[PDB]
């Protein structure tokens, strides 16, 4: 009947905490120096240990998750670390005089301009092809002298040609004393109590696929397709969608471009586009209309579960923002594509003929809302073609005072973090507090 | 019977108290200026810092070598009124830590003062002869 | 008689077991971004990390304070069939560690489970009255 | 009665010896390359390095768990000739450490050798039967 | 501290101390060139005559 406190060291007790995670990737061997894997990420253990926690029920919140905020700052910081040593194209802001590529009734333009040479006193005139988006006319009156789009706002640096932009699986690990809780509930929505929970030291192979509008190469939701949002009632917050069946999308750049290596200084090398060899075709992606119409129908079924079992569900193209947010932007073999998705979100729902999408390309880009530094993607030699998985989406309501009679859904890409949340919805970081004090009928011996 | 790290987190406190070794093991174990290197090194220093703090508390409570140690501090009923069967056969360490997280700091202070600071002086005066 | 750090590495296991204190002592003891600074700081963190791991094993085996500790685990003959005189007066710790490095992981698991995880619960039920 | 960290630094050695827990507690507890970050991380590694060194000495003296431990080493009078009342009721730990800082290294060597290196082998030969 | 009775196998060709020292000299060189003056403008055309 006399109770005394006793210290237990190693009690399964944890508390919500945010710590500094680190990198971990398999032992992939090779060209290399891919930005994300870096020179050294801790190689994944030959065998990971996933330990299911019986009887455990933990509250999750993918929208207040700090793993997202950390990953975001890691991608940004990794990008800058790879641009620092590469060649900066400060002298490439010389006035450009551009002409058309002949044809009657032009996305790319043939530009001639003078560029410095190895020797300070000598100069050289070189001709290189450019895309319309990367250039603006220096007159508007108009004459026809053009300049690079970035020279007015921020400097520019050329991405090194060796580093590759292909995402590889990356595992986010937590330090000793902390742990990661994975929600294995198939039907798990955005937030809430997860009945089935397990613990792991590192996450699964998460590929840092930077996309917009459409989610590519992600992980497929099990069982039914999932509709995740922070506030379905609030139109302002985006809507994450995860497919149970992946749709296939083929993007190609049929032009047989060429790489022109023009030295612009001692050691500095600039890689310009070389006249195209062969026909002049524009890049485009294909999607099977049967699968997409089927996949889009499965989405509207889960959509009605939150907007009434019967309601008008239409789809329109992006009507807000410009440039990145209006086009399904992404990377493919080193070239940055920008596709018009009006053909995919152009339906209305109530109660082998593959779709084609126009894609334009740029070589000067400012990703992640970066203000101050632009990057020049060196031209990729040969024909480019990449087959990717479209696993998720990012939608948004139009809002307004419509009496709930009809609901409209448009794509968007407001923030880059939503891409990370599409793969970090199931994980959570907690710290282990192994000191527990409890009363027992034991007493220390006075001896 | 081993379930793995934190396997008994949903079990009763009595069942979890049997596998404290499991949590004890996995509790500690040209330019290197990469973003990963700075994160890793800072993560490693954070892990040993937390481990040494808990081992520090066990040291000042005279319980360094053991996972289960008994003390001289009596259980003040204001902390919890639950009987032994209700505590050890009806509650998990999680919901227990939540019920007593309020008085943990007070309990830790009594745990370092009441015994091991009194015990060591009395141990010298006892083995003094 | 002191020879120095690792002096008895070629002596018999019995002779080496007498100077374990020698290995125990020397086992732990505008911009600073120089290549040396990064190496040093990373080296210092590596040293305390290895030391704390061995002290962690001694902790979970209930042998924290001692250099020589006895256990409850019986010596399974499949590990080594050698008699005491042949082990302690004919072998060095090096060639011993090579002969038993094969079953070390199994032995470490039995060492943390068989006694100190059983010993602590039985210690509470014994001092329970 | 608690005065705080180092509160009894000017008190007699006997009075200061009562609040050793106070000193024991507070004894351990896009680019992060800022001058502060390098200083902080290097400061944190320095703190755990000093703490582990003192805990290392307590380990090799067989006094790991305790703040007050008795040994087998007799007090050689050449170190200090002062009686117990004069030492513990007339001197502070500061002026004591100054009077004995001269022979501290010799005393530390006798403290690790005389008992715990002899004690552990005799402990095995005693519990050998 | 001499280790009596000890006999260890050596291999100066598979030694990792060499590989480490090599990368240390290289990295030390670059660390000393970074703050010094870079002679990018010294690539002007030179007209040279005999001494
Ligand atoms: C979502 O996930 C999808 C699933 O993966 C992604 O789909 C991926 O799309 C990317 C493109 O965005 C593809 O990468 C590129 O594929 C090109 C086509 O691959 C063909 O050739 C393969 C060659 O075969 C070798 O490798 C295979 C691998 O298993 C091996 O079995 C075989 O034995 C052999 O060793 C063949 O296997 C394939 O089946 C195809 O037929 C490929 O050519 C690209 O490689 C280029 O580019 C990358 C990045 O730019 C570089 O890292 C490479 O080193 C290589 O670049 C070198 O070669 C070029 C060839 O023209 C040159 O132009 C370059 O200048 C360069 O040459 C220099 O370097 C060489 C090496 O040092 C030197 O020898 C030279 O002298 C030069 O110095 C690239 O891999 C993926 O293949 C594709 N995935 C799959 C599974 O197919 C999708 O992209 C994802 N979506 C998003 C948004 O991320
Ligand atoms: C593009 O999308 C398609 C969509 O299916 C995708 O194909 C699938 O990839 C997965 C892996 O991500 C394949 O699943 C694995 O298949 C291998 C080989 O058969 C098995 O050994 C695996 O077994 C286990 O792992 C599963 C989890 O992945 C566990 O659930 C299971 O318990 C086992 O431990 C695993 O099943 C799958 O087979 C294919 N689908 C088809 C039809 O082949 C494709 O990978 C995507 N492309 C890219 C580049 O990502
Ligand atoms: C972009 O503009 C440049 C001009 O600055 C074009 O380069 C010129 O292209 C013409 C083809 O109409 C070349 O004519 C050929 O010249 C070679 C010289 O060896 C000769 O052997 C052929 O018989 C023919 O006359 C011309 O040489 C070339 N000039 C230079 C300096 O390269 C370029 O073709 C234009 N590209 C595009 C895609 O518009
Ligand atoms: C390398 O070439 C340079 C020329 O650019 C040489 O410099 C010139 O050297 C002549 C000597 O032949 C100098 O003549 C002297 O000029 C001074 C001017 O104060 C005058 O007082 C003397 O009476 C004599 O005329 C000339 O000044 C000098 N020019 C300059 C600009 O310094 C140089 O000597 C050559 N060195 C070698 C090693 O070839
Ligand atoms: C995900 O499911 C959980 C159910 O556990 C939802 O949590 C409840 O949400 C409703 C309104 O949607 C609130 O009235 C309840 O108070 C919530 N319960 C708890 C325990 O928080 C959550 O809202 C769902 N999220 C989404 C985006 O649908
Ligand atoms: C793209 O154009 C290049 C030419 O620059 C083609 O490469 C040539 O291919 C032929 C084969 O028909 C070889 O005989 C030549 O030696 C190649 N020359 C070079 C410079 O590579 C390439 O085949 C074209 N690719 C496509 C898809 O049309
Ligand atoms: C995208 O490309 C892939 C392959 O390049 C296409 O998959 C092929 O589909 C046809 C059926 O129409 C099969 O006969 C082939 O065997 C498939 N090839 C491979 C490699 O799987 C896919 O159909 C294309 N999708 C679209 C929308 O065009
Ligand atoms: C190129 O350089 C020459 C010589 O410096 C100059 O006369 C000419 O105007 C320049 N042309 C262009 C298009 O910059
Ligand atoms: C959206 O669709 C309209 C047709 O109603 C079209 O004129 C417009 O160019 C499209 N804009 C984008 C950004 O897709
Ligand atoms: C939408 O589909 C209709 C009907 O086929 C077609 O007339 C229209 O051009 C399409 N619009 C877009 C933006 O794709
Ligand atoms: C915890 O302590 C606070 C402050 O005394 C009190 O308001 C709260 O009700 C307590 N909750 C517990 C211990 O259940
Ligand atoms: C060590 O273990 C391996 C695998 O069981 C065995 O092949 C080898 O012969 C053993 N060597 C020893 C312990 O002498
Ligand atoms: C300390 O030791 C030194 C060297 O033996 C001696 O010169 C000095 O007088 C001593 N001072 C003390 C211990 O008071």
């Amino acid at each position: 009947e006399n109770l005394w406190v006793t210290v237990y060291y190693g009690v399964p007790v944890w508390k919500d905490a945010e710590t500094t995670l680190f990198c971990a990737s398999d032992a992939k061997a090779y060209k290399k120096h891919n930005v994300w894997a870096t020179h050294a990420c801790v190689p994944t253990d030959p065998n990971p240990q996933e330990i299911h926690l019986e009887n455990v029920t933990e509250e999750f919140n993918m929208w207040k998750n700090n793993m997202v905020e950390q990953m975001h700052t890691d991608i940004i910081s990794l990008w800058d670390q790879s641009l620092k040593p590469c060649v900066k194209l400060t002298p490439l802001c010389v006035t450009l005089q551009c002409t058309n590529v002949a044809i009657t009734d032009g996305e790319l333009k043939n530009c001639s301009f003078n560029m410095t040479t190895e020797l300070r006193d000598k100069r050289q005139k070189v001709h290189a092809l450019f895309y319309k988006l990367d250039i603006v006319p220096i007159n508007e009156n108009q004459n026809t002298s053009y300049r690079l789009i970035n020279c007015n706002t921020a400097a520019i640096t050329q991405a090194c040609p060796k580093v590759s932009f292909e995402p590889i699986p990356i595992h986010y690990c937590a330090p000793a004393g902390f742990a990661i809780l994975k929600c294995k509930d198939k039907k798990f929505n955005g937030t809430g109590p997860c009945p089935s929970v397990s613990t792991v030291q590192c996450t699964h192979g998460i590929k840092p696929v930077v996309s917009t509008q459409l989610l590519l190469n992600g992980s497929l939701a099990e069982e039914e397709v999932m509709i995740r949002s922070e506030d379905i009632r609030n139109n302002a917050k985006n809507i994450l969608v995860q497919f149970n069946t992946p749709v296939q999308i083929n993007c190609t750049r049929p032009n047989n471009n060429t790489r022109k290596s023009i030295r612009i200084g001692p050691g500095q090398w600039f890689y310009a586009t070389g006249d195209i060899i062969g026909d002049i075709r524009q890049a485009h992606c294909n999607v099977s209309k049967a699968t997409w119409n089927e996949t889009l129908g499965k989405v509207v079924k889960q959509l009605r579960k939150h907007f009434g079992n019967n309601t008008i569900i239409r789809f329109a193209n992006s009507s807000g923002g410009d440039l990145e947010v209006t086009t399904h932007s992404f990377n493919c073999g080193g070239e940055f594509f920008y596709c018009d998705t009006s053909g995919l979100f152009n339906s209305t729902w109530i109660s082998n003929d593959s779709i084609t999408l126009p894609c334009r390309i740029k070589q000067i880009i400012n990703m992640w809302q970066r203000i101050g530094q632009a990057m020049y993607a060196p031209p990729i030699q040969g024909v480019i073609r990449c087959v990717s998985n479209i696993t998720g989406l990012i939608l948004t309501r139009d809002g307004g005072s419509t009496d709930s009679t009809t609901e409209t859904f448009r794509p968007s890409g407001g923030d880059m973090r939503d891409n990370w949340r599409s793969e970090l919805y199931k994980y959570k970081v907690v710290k282990i507090e192994p000191l527990g004090v409890a009363p027992t009928r034991c007493k220390r011996r006075v001896v | 019977v081993f379930l793995g790290f934190l396997g008994a987190a949903g079990s009763t406190m009595g069942a979890a108290s049997m596998t404290l070794t499991v949590q004890a093991r996995n509790l500690l174990s040209l330019l290197k200026l990469t973003v990963w290197g700075i994160k890793q090194l800072q993560a490693r220093v954070l892990a040993v810092e937390r481990y040494l703090r808990d081992q520090q508390l066990l040291g000042i409570w005279g319980c360094s070598g053991k996972l289960i140690c008994c003390t001289n501090v009596p259980w003040n009923s204001s902390w919890s009124n639950r009987n032994l069967s209700e505590i050890w056969d009806n509650m998990t360490w999680l919901q227990w830590d939540k019920e007593i997280s309020n008085y943990t700091q007070i309990i830790y202070g009594l745990l370092e003062e009441s015994q091991n600071q009194q015990e060591k002086n009395e141990q010298d005066l006892l083995a003094l002869d």
